[PDB]
């Protein structure tokens, strides 16, 4: 949108290449994490937690 | 028993069963009638020289590197074809140079033409050119009859007697006027149109190179042949409707309606009838089944899904499903997509894409239990809308940037507004801005850099710095 190019020129900021879609706790509820399970598809390298 | 029903299937079944199926002898008789009609039409269309003229023109265009030999002749009844075409050209030129032998040489040329197996599109072009010329002739004739029979009010039988055969001279022109009746001498004004129609007929006759009565004879002869062929084909279709239905019975649960399937089968049956040959000795059902099933399957692959999928990809999906089913039956349980690559010949990603292809879409009005009588469409939200918080942030940023740009000098604000798409329909490039301001591009760049440095200087744009939410 207009004036955003001007704002970036003043601030020298770069636009994020990715978008935040992380999972977060619903509002108004608290608790403790007791179990974590990870499922992965065949052909995909597993990570340290897996 | 004409009514008391609503489903069109019953009425279709009644109309179809009103007729009775054929036998081998009837099929042979209908094939013989079709062949006779086709031969008569072929003779009638070969008896004209304009067919040979168009053949020679098309051959010349082919030889002029403008077409191919494929759409010239459909085989024969390629040096032999070239020599036959040269012989045909020689026959045509001697025919045009032999204007009482012209009729016999035209007959010989027609026989040689019938000895050639042309293309159906070429035959249709000849037929429609014949139709165009006969339509022009009949339009001229109807103008002729309207100019005196419907205008001079001259007698019916007298008109017939003095017009049957001549159609060219003033037999119907001066006689209708100078016959001492009180209503005859009043249309010398339309005598000019009569002369114009006569000139048009003379020009058409000169272009054709033949008479008119023979043209009419050929026209109605080929019309009779076409009517006979159409009647025979209609009889064949009405006889084989039962076979069409029997073949279409087995595809009733593949996303298409039974009526649609039987209509496609009827189309395929008509196509098969158009190309059936009885000289091979095989029955018509064997030849018609292939065409009917091909048409039905093509229709199913074409118009049975919300999102169209090509025929080759549909065949690939069907082959994959058949393999998977066979392997499941043979081995014992559902296999893995990785293992299908060993059985088939795939790079292991095409199978994944085929599996990832979306199925038929879910209905929007499907229900989910009771849910206070709510459907699936009540839980879908539009993602194209902008938040009112976002709109208010945008308005605030516009106000703040306007306030910040008011503080700068007038020239700086103008050059900024010109460089960026601010408060105008579109922005302007640095070169157009320099040209408008009568200032070199580098000086414009330096002034812009000074403005940017001054804006980067602190004790200003604090709200602009605060406009970051990170
Ligand atoms: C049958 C069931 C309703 C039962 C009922 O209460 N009556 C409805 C309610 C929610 C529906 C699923 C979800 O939409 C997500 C997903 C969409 C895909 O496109 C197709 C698969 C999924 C799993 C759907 C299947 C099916 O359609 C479900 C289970
Ligand atoms: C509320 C309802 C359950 C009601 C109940 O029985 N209790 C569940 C059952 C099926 C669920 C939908 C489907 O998953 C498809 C789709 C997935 C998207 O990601 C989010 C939207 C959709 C429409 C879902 C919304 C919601 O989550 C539904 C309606």
């Amino acid at each position: 949108t207009p004036e955003e190019k001007l704002l970036r020129a003043i601030f020298g900021e770069k636009a994020s290449d990715v978008k935040d879609s992380s999972l977060r706790v619903p509002n108004g509820v608290s608790g403790t994490v007791i179990d974590v399970q990870v499922f992965t598809r065949d052909g995909v390298e597993k990570d340290k937690r897996a | 028993e004409i009514g008391r029903t609503t489903d069109p299937v019953r009425m279709y079944m009644r109309e179809m069963g009103t007729v009775e199926l054929l036998t081998r002898e009837g099929e042979i008789d209908i094939a013989k009638r079709i062949e006779d009609g086709i031969n008569q039409v072929q003779c009638s269309v070969a008896e004209y020289p304009e067919a040979i003229t168009y053949l020679l023109e098309q051959y010349d265009r082919v030889e002029a590197e403008e077409a191919r030999l494929s759409d010239l002749i459909t085989g024969f009844v390629p040096e032999l074809a070239r020599e036959k075409f040269a012989e045909l050209r020689a026959q045509y030129v001697v025919t045009r140079d032999t204007i009482a032998t012209a009729q016999e040489e035209i007959l010989k040329l027609s026989e040689v033409f019938k000895q050639f197996r042309l293309v159906p599109k070429q035959f249709d072009y000849l037929v429609n050119s014949m139709r165009v010329m006969m339509d022009r002739v009949r339009t001229q004739e109807r103008l002729i009859m309207k100019l005196c029979v419907e205008q001079c009010k001259m007698p019916k039988k007298n008109f017939i007697t003095l017009f049957t055969g001549n159609e060219t001279s003033d037999t119907w022109f001066n006689a209708a006027i100078a016959m001492n009746k009180p209503w005859s001498e009043k249309l010398h004004d339309v005598s000019e149109e009569v002369h114009r129609a006569l000139q048009k007929l003379q020009q058409i006759e000169e272009e054709t190179g033949l008479t008119i009565e023979q043209v009419k004879d050929i026209n109605r002869r080929m019309s009779i042949g076409e009517a006979k062929a159409r009647r025979a084909k209609k009889e064949m279709v009405e006889a084989n409707l039962r076979l069409v239905i029997s073949i279409a019975k087995k595809y009733t649960n593949r996303g298409l309606q039974f009526l649609d399937l039987i209509q496609e089968g009827n189309i395929g049956l008509m196509k098969a009838v158009d190309k059936f040959e009885y000289r091979r000795g095989y029955k018509f059902s064997t030849y018609a089944t292939w065409w009917i099933r091909q048409a039905i399957t093509r229709s199913i692959a074409d118009q049975a899904r919300t999102i169209r999928i090509p025929v080759h990809m549909i065949e690939t999906i069907n082959k994959l499903n058949r393999i998977s089913r066979q392997m499941l039956q043979e081995m014992g349980r559902e296999p893995t997509p990785e293992e299908l690559a060993e059985r088939m010949l795939m790079p292991e990603d095409k199978i994944r894409k085929v599996l990832k292809i979306a199925k038929e879409p879910i209905s929007m009005e499907t229900p989910i239990g009771d849910d206070e009588d709510s459907h699936l469409g009540d839980f879908i939200e539009d993602t194209t809308l902008e938040l009112p918080l976002d709109s208010a942030t945008t308005e605030s940023l516009r106000a703040a940037t306007h306030d910040v740009l008011a503080g700068l000098t007038a020239r700086e604000a103008k050059v900024l507004r010109m460089r960026f798409g601010i408060d105008m329909n579109t922005d302007y490039t640095l070169e157009e801005v320099g040209k408008q301001f009568d200032v070199t591009r580098e000086r414009i760049r330096q002034i812009e850099a000074k403005a940017l440095r001054k804006l980067r200087h602190p004790s200003r744009s604090e709200v602009l710095r605060s406009f970051l939410d990170d």
